[PDB]
RNA sequence: CUUUAAUGUUUGAUGUUCUAACGUUGACCCGUAAUCCGGGUUGCGGACAGUGUCUGGUGGGUAGUUUGACUGGGGCGGUCU
RNA sequence: AAUUCCUUGUCGGGUAAGUUCCGACCUGCACGAAUGGCGUAAUGAUGGCCAGGCUGUCUCCACCCGAGACUCAGUGAAAUU
RNA sequence: GCUCGCCGGAAGACCAAGGGUUCCUGUCCAACGUUAAUCGGGGCAGGGUGAGUCGACCCCUAAGGCGAGGCCGAAAGGCGUAGUCGAUGGGAAACAGGUUAAUAUUCCUGUACUUGGUGUUACUGCGAAGGGGGGACGGAGAAGGCUAUGUUGGCCGGGCGACGGUUGUCCCGGUUUAAGCGUGUAGGCUGGUUUUCCAGGCAAAUCCGGAAAAUCAAGGCUGAGGCGUGAUGACGAGGCACUACGGUGCUGAAGCAACAAAUGCCCUGCUUCCAGGAAAAGCCUCUAAGCAUCAGGUAACAUCAAAUCGUACCCCAAACCGACACAGGUGGUCAGGUAGAGAAUACCAAGGCGCUUGAGAGAACUCGGGUGAAGGAACUAGGCAAAAUGGUGCCGUAACUUCGGGAGAAGGCACGCUGAUAUGUAGGUGAGGUCCCUCGCGGAUGGAGCUGAAAUCAGUCGAAGAUACCAGCUGGCUGCAACUGUUUAUUAAAAACACAGCACUGUGCAAACACGAAAGUGGACGUAUACGGUGUGACGCCUGCCCGGUGCCGGAAGGUUAAUU
RNA sequence: AGGACCGAACCGACUAAUGUUGAAAAAUUAGCGGAUGACUUGUGGCUGGGGGUGAAAGGCCAAUCAAACCGGGAGAUAGCU
RNA sequence: CUUACCACUUUGUGAUUCAUGACUGGGGUGAAGUCGUAACAAGGUAACCGUAGGGGAACCUGCGGUUGGAUCA
């Protein structure tokens, strides 16, 4: 659930967390994860990068496997965890084989169900499988740029896409921005919609949450001196100029996107 | 109020020392500076 | 032979199809009880992308400078032959 | 008005008397809707105005206890010129 | 040497960093101490820091660095695989007395402990750079139990008192004692065991993971402290004998109980929460190749080994950072008594000190304060500064409001001491006795003794009883900014920045973008409910009309147009 | 529970006085703000100069900052004193 | 003498009530001023109710509903 807050103090009479009680409330499968090391931001050589980025948690990357082999054998979702790494909520599965592996957890992750993965699998939410196979028009979920390569779209929470249609070896798929976008439609992408989706409604509250949660603060440009942003100059707010990022350029138009390379496997872009 | 000057052996070698001396192009140049100009300490001995 | 049309042939304009350069931050094998690298296999893409030379555009992101004198202080205004 | 030049605009409130303050009028030199408009409980070592208590802040200073100031002995500077 | 005064969550004690002989003794006083100086952190000498167990090496790794080959780059070099380094973190073991002028978990006494090699004996599958487990990890809060330690009584030693009284209900003091060994308790966690089967843990595995049955459940880990042993020992007030007067030898009483406690320990626990909480080795186990009467492995005990550096002293300071023997800066540890909420504070203990110029005098004036008739902000840019207020409980408390607040609003009342209730109550604590028993650090029932608040009465002294220190001033109107926060180190803390929220816009992942000539890397081990950029800046009601100009998005048919040919 | 409340340590720095050849190249004293958090601190590490970093002042980058310090080009140039 | 109860009276802070106030909201009356003509006929776009937005003003427009609508629809 969402669920207010008592506005009991200042900086958290706004807060709107978001509970999902379901999720375990223990220590990680440890066999699963493995350090992290804040960035920063920064570059190999020190240089920030990035800007607004820093303190937050300690944060311990799991595993997930947005690959999903392991055809044939099928496994019950053991628990649900909650996951710092991805927005999504994580899920263990324990395969019939006797070993352990994680999940995003789409819609119906009930504790306790079955799946499968497989050129035969089964068209279900959490059965990984080849669009080669799923039908037609399904609301899919973790897509798979290339084939085999681990799947890398609509892995955030609540996202998800529609197999407009398939022509031979590609499938024409919708992406969540709303592009038309192509596919080897050999590639594995598995069914449901991620887990979560009432996560587009945390309101933190409290500057701390975006900061303890590994983010900097914003200067703005028309807030520093020429010197340090194109947006400088003072004196009393003025701008009489472009919206430019702080390396001269239109914030507010351009693209930037210049790929060529992929052009190809691209029908309708995002509008 | 705290000065600008807070010691510490371990930094102060690893910082200026003949070892990280002799590590770099131009750092062995700073010292043969001083080994031609006869400095008595070429760099934070002990 | 000219004014002009089918055949071959040549060469440009695009448009497809192909693989064999070229890419792959797909998947394996080996070097190797390695995540880099290299070779090999296969799949995908494919003369495209990319780069080099030349070239039109854009380009205070950056850089070198200019931005006059008279003037009953200077500026403003006016003046300079 | 943190925007009003004329400006102490005018009127009302507070005063014994108010170029500040509060409430109004609109003749807005030169407010105005994310270089946001108007509000807004709570918050503030924030700007302005007022009051009670308080008092040497003041009328108008007086006394008192100490550290220098002065006398002695030892050491013994400075700027400037 | 006797007084006096100051510090005492320190101005004490120990330690890291840093210093580097400043330590100690004996000497010397030129220069160095802001004075004198016989004195010193000064000069000159010697003397002085003794470890298997403390630490550093040393194993293990974090950040990050380095980096064979390698990939890049005019050169120099950049980057990075294997791997190797790198603590601020993980791995094994010593305590208590004594002693030196100065050393001390190092030397002496006593009582222990760890690990490795070699040997004797008993038993046995041993075997990795490998698999698994374990190490091994967050915030906050909520108890209970325990110790530290204090208080009081007992006990023992001493004391009968410069002035009224003080041999019995009296004053002073002490009342200590560790590692280790046994016990395994308050309490915490978890069901065990056998057999069978298997697409997992890169090979294998009896280990781990999974599946079956079968069978018992009182099993198995863990863990403060307590109690014994340590220890008829030591220490111990105190005497007795000696002194160079610093300091010596010998001898030695009691040495228990109750209650009260911790921020320490049980507690890497328990509850709960979202921001979801190092790594690796040691260690336990499993097998691999190998071995295959062997070697090894396990336990007992005997023995040898445990190297090498550090160890003086300062360490909130006159030994460090500040040019000074400078009112500044400097991380960790310990935490007594009275009163108190308490590491505030006040007075004190152990402990350490009086700050390296002093003697007088008692002028204006400056500096820091105490008190002021009457008035009470007339001061002044301005109530600047002062003065005031201050506690616990109870009564009671407005507009407004986001229903939390505003609110300790405001404004009041009671507070000392003595007796009774009650010879000390309510509570806390919990000894015999007694009961039984799985069974003993057992359970029950007993409620002695110990400790002990608040209240209500009546009385009583002062001007005053939150008497000191300490310890909100309050309210009303209004501009700005939501609010905590942040900022011009050294004139600006704000109306500035930032922020939660909002909107626009870019980005399909080898993302956009950024560092980089490149290789590579951050973004992100993220993937549009995501990441970047910009502007606004909670929340409420909203957010109009203009696309002519500039930019940006879409079109490109046509006109103009580079190299080239 | 809380970027919750009062208040030490601890972090900070709003006011005044004193100092201004200071005890001190920013402190002392009496007040003052935050004090479970965007908290505070030890130890070590990574960012290097037109570059870094910056809850943005042109602030910090060793008492130095509208381009650090050191050495060199270098006896830069100086219609000026 | 003293204590208790209590009158006058004192203080602080709310509640209610009437008066009043720079200015201002709309409402009532007023022979003959301006601007338009919304409604009553199909009122010349049928009218009205609720609601929302817009506008010098009656009003207009959108959504749903009613007939208390005219025609031989
Ligand atoms: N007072 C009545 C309310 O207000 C309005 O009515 C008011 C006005 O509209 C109306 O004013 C009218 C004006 O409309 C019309 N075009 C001209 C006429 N002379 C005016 O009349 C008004 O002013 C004049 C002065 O000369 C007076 O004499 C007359 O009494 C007065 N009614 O007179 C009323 C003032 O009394 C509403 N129409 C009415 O429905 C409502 O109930
Ligand atoms: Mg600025
Ligand atoms: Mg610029
Ligand atoms: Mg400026
Ligand atoms: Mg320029
Ligand atoms: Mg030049
Ligand atoms: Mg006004
Ligand atoms: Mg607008
Ligand atoms: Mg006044
Ligand atoms: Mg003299
Ligand atoms: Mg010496
Ligand atoms: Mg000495
Ligand atoms: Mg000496
Ligand atoms: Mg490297
Ligand atoms: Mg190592
Ligand atoms: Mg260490
Ligand atoms: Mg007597
Ligand atoms: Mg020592
Ligand atoms: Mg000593
Ligand atoms: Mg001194
Ligand atoms: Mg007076
Ligand atoms: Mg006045
Ligand atoms: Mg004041
Ligand atoms: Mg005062
Ligand atoms: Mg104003
Ligand atoms: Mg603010
Ligand atoms: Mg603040
Ligand atoms: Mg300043
Ligand atoms: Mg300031
Ligand atoms: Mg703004
Ligand atoms: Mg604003
Ligand atoms: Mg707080
Ligand atoms: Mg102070
Ligand atoms: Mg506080
Ligand atoms: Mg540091
Ligand atoms: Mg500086
Ligand atoms: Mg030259
Ligand atoms: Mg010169
Ligand atoms: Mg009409
Ligand atoms: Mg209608």
């Amino acid at each position: 659930a969402v669920v207010k807050c008592k506005p009991t103090s200042p900086g958290r009479r706004h807060v709107v967390k978001v509970v999902n009680p379901e999720l375990h409330k223990g220590k990680p499968f440890a066999p699963l994860l493995e350090k992290n090391s804040k960035s920063g931001g920064r570059n190999n050589n020190g240089r920030i990068t990035t800007r607004h980025i820093g303190g937050g948690h300690k944060q311990a990357y799991r595993i997930v496997d947005f690959k999903r082999n392991k055809d044939g054998i099928p496994a019950v979702v053991e628990r649900l965890e909650y996951d710092p790494n991805r927005s999504a909520n994580i899920a263990l599965v324990l395969y019939k084989d006797g070993e352990r592996r994680y999940i995003l957890a789409p819609k119906g992750l009930k504790a306790g169900d079955q799946i499968q993965s497989g050129v035969d699998a089964a068209i279900k939410p959490g059965n990984t499988l080849p669009m080669r196979n799923i039908p037609v028009g399904s609301t899919v979920h973790n897509v798979e740029m290339k084939p085999g390569k681990g799947g890398q779209l609509a892995r955030s929470a609540g996202t998800y896409v529609q197999i407009v249609a398939r022509d031979g070896a590609y499938v024409t798929l919708r992406l969540r921005s709303g592009e038309m976008r192509k596919v080897e439609a050999d590639c594995r992408a598995t069914l449901g919609e991620v887990g979560n989706a009432e996560h587009m409604l945390r309101v933190l509250g409290k500057a701390g949450a975006a900061r303890w949660r590994g983010v900097r603060p914003t200067v703005r440009g028309t807030a520093m001196n020429p010197v340090d942003h194109p947006h400088g100059g003072g004196e009393g707010r003025n701008f009489g100029k472009h919206p430019v990022t702080p390396w001269g350029v239109q914030t507010k138009g351009k693209k930037t996107r210049s790929n060529k390379r992929t052009d190809k496997f691209i029908v309708r872009r995002r509008s | 109020m705290k000065r600008t000057f807070q010691p510490s052996v371990l930094k102060r070698n690893r910082s200026h020392g003949f070892r990280a001396r002799m590590a770099t192009k131009n750092g062995r140049q700073v010292l043969a500076r001083r080994r031609a100009k006869g400095r008595a300490r070429l760099t934070v001995s002990k």
